[PDB]
RNA sequence: CGACUCUCGGCAACGGAUAUCUCGGCUCUCGCAUCGAUGAAGAACGUAGCGAAAUGCGAUACCUGGUGUGAAUUGCAGAA
RNA sequence: GGUGAACAGCCUCUGGCCAAUGGAACAAUGUAGGCAAGGGAAGUCGGCAAAACGGAUCCGUAACUUCGGGAAAAGGAUUG
RNA sequence: UAGGAGGGCGCGGCGGCCGAUGCAAAACCCGGGGCGCGAGCCCGGGCGGAGCGGCCGUCGGUGCAGAUCUUGGUGGUAGUAGCAAAUAUUCAAAUGAGAACUUUGAAGGCCGAAGAGGAGAAAGGUUCCAUGUGAACGGCACUUGCACAUGGGUAAGCCGA
């Protein structure tokens, strides 16, 4: 039946790891990433949820090498 | 630290405590007001007496559902009491906790009885149960604080 | 390969076989079993396990 | 006090109308009583033969006369609730059967 | 699965070691609001979800 | 007399409101214009004598180097 | 492994268990299982529920029929 | 009553004025004393341990008993309902502070081989193994555990990808 006989059933993937973005949302059968789009070109973004934008802007993560872009704007991009 | 009520002589009375005790309150409570006024011995024997399931807690405020027994008709004449052993076996540790304190500090071990003893309720401690159609209700303990002063009778 | 490659370059050992396996904690480990004209507690004391 | 007695236990009335899955759990439990009834001591060990013996006819019919042999004695060990207790084991019986043998005294 | 992909396998490395009590030390250490890990993870509540 | 109930005070509990704060928020204003195939944003995994997170860093891995200041770090030990 | 048509039920061997909180008592009402004198559906909307029949061998097997069935009809006997 | 207006009480700021405060401020508690018809205010005592009040002008996220109001806590119900499928446990001994639940042995039983046995797929992700245990958890209990802590363990030319 619906319900509890039924959920003893979920026993395959749908969703496995993106590797664009690390989430679980890989639908497989699909070949698609449900949340970064992957593997459109572009990331998967839309302004009806501003909360989702911002789980994912930049500045949530490490910013490698722009962290340093002020830095090297401060002196004017100068190498001796 | 320092209890409900203040000894009647304070160098001459031993005084034990214990903090959320994971035993029923109301249980105690229900023991404790049976032990009030006690000598020490007789509360000893009493409560071993109890636990040894031969002589009964009355039970008078908390005792909606308490079945009758005919061995506490002597002070509840409608004999309604049970034998709460854990209750009685954290009561004894505090008794003999005091009796060693009330030795430590000099008095007459003899001559002891139970000035003071008050059990009060505790932080209660959470656990959950599941019931028909998906839904849980809590399952709760009801841990006492009991406080207790042995003093030396006077004539 | 490489660690065979390896296991002669320090030591001045090499190696009949190895195995390699993944620990569960993340580091590989491997077993590098010796050829007989080497001896494993001879080596292991020139480097100092025991 | 140390004194062996050999008991015949009518079992059977002790037993009457109990449940298939208790008779011999109350078997046992009703030799321990009998002990306790027959020297006062609260402490009785039933030999594991004593046991094997009510056991052996399964736990829904259990041996109606038993003939058993109690021996008080002292209890040694240095911690002890009592002075002396009491060892029930399974009692000879006489190839006369349990016919006119009453309670009698082990020397 | 006893049959488990690389990725999985270096994936829950790192959640085996995410998963210790806090050093002892570090409830010592001056300015310090540390009272316990409070992102512990039992496999019987909490499963990782891949 | 006593138990039960109702009730008043004293004291004790449960609970965390109020009172005083605040390395945080919000709001306004001003200055500047600087990501990426020379591989960005994001993600993953590693990395400390004793570390899980967060902060940092990348097999040179809580850092290398120059400059500046000028005698520390710090929860413990240690080489200094 | 045995019975048995049989991977039915029932019991045992290898292997595994006695884990489902226990003590006392046997009141009403319950849940599950039975048995009942004479009658035999009168009960009830209604044979609902239960009881009865049930394997096998031998004999016998109606109306109707699409001539294939009905049919394991019905009705009897036997069984260690 | 619906409604309208006037005069006031009270909370929090700002511009001013007058003050209080480690010889005890704010808050809160009181069978304490009063003032006002009343909103409310003033004093006393206790805890408290660092801020606070009054008057004038003015400003506002300004006054609660309800909204099956929101968040948090607490009751009566109540030591009540209850803990009942899967036949079943019993005795010595050992450990232990403590044993109906641990371990050994003995006895009785069940699963009955389309199993309550031995292994796998997916799924889980360290539950595996050892040693130790204060708490919590294992809807009774525990010396015990699939719990907590520290360690260890997964080896492939041939089994798979
Ligand atoms: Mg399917
Ligand atoms: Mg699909
Ligand atoms: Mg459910
Ligand atoms: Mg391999
Ligand atoms: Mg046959
Ligand atoms: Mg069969
Ligand atoms: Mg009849
Ligand atoms: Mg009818
Ligand atoms: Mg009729
Ligand atoms: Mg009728
Ligand atoms: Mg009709
Ligand atoms: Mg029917
Ligand atoms: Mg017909
Ligand atoms: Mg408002
Ligand atoms: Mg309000
Ligand atoms: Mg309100
Ligand atoms: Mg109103
Ligand atoms: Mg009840
Ligand atoms: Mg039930
Ligand atoms: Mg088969
Ligand atoms: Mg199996
Ligand atoms: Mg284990
Ligand atoms: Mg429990």
């Amino acid at each position: 039946t619906k319900g509890t006989g039924s959920f003893g059933k979920r026993r395959n993937k749908t969703h496995t790891l993106c590797i664009r973005c690390g989430r679980r949302s890989f639908h497989l059968q699909k070949s698609t990433c449900s949340s970064c789009g992957y593997p459109a070109a572009r990331i998967r973004k839309y302004n009806w949820s501003v909360k989702a934008i911002r789980r994912k802007t930049t500045g949530t993560g490490r910013m490698r090498y722009m962290r340093h872009v002020p830095r090297r704007f401060k002196s004017n991009f100068r190498e001796g | 630290v320092k209890y409900s009520t203040d000894p009647a002589n304070p160098t001459k009375s031993a005084k034990a405590m214990g903090r959320d005790l994971r035993v029923h309150f109301k249980n105690t409570r229900e023991t404790a007001f049976a032990l009030r006024k006690m000598s020490l011995n007789k509360a000893k024997r009493y409560l071993e007496d109890v636990l040894a399931h031969k002589q009964a807690i009355p039970f008078r405020r908390y005792c909606r559902g308490v079945g009758r027994t005919a061995q506490v008709k002597n002070r509840q004449p409608n004999g309604q009491g049970r034998w709460p052993a854990k209750s009685a076996k954290f009561v004894l540790d505090l008794l003999k906790n005091a009796e060693s304190n009330a030795e430590v500090k000099g008095l007459d071990v003899d001559a002891l009885y139970i000035s003071h003893i008050q059990v009060n309720q505790a932080q209660k401690q959470r656990r959950r149960t599941y019931r028909a159609h998906g839904r849980i209700n809590p399952y709760m303990s009801n841990p006492c604080h009991i406080e207790l002063i042995l003093s030396e009778k006077e004539e | 390969k490489k660690i065979k490659a390896a296991v002669k370059k320090m030591y001045d050992i090499q190696a009949k076989k190895v195995n390699t396996l993944i620990r569960p904690d993340g580091k590989k480990k491997a077993y590098v079993k010796l050829t007989p004209d080497y001896d494993a507690l001879d080596v292991a004391n020139k480097i100092g396990i025991i | 006090e140390v004194v062996t007695r050999e008991y015949t236990v009518n079992l059977h009335k002790r037993l009457h109308g109990c449940t298939f899955k208790k008779k011999a759990p109350n078997a046992i439990k009703e030799i321990r009583k009998f002990a306790q009834k027959a020297m006062g001591t609260n402490d009785v060990r039933i030999d594991v033969k004593l046991n094997k013996h009510i056991w052996s006819s399964g736990i829904r019919s259990v041996p109606r006369r038993v003939r058993v042999r109690i021996a008080r004695k002292r209890n040694d060990e240095e911690d002890a609730k009592e002075e002396l207790y009491s060892l029930v084991t399974v009692a000879e019986v006489p190839q006369e059967g349990l016919k006119g043998l009453g309670t009698k005294v082990v020397e | 699965p006893s049959h488990k992909t690389f990725r999985i396998k270096q994936k829950l490395a790192k959640k085996q070691r995410q998963n210790r009590p806090i050093p002892y030390w570090i409830r010592m250490r001056t300015d310090n609001t540390i009272r316990y890990n409070a992102k512990r993870r039992h496999w019987r509540r909490t499963k990782l979800g891949f």
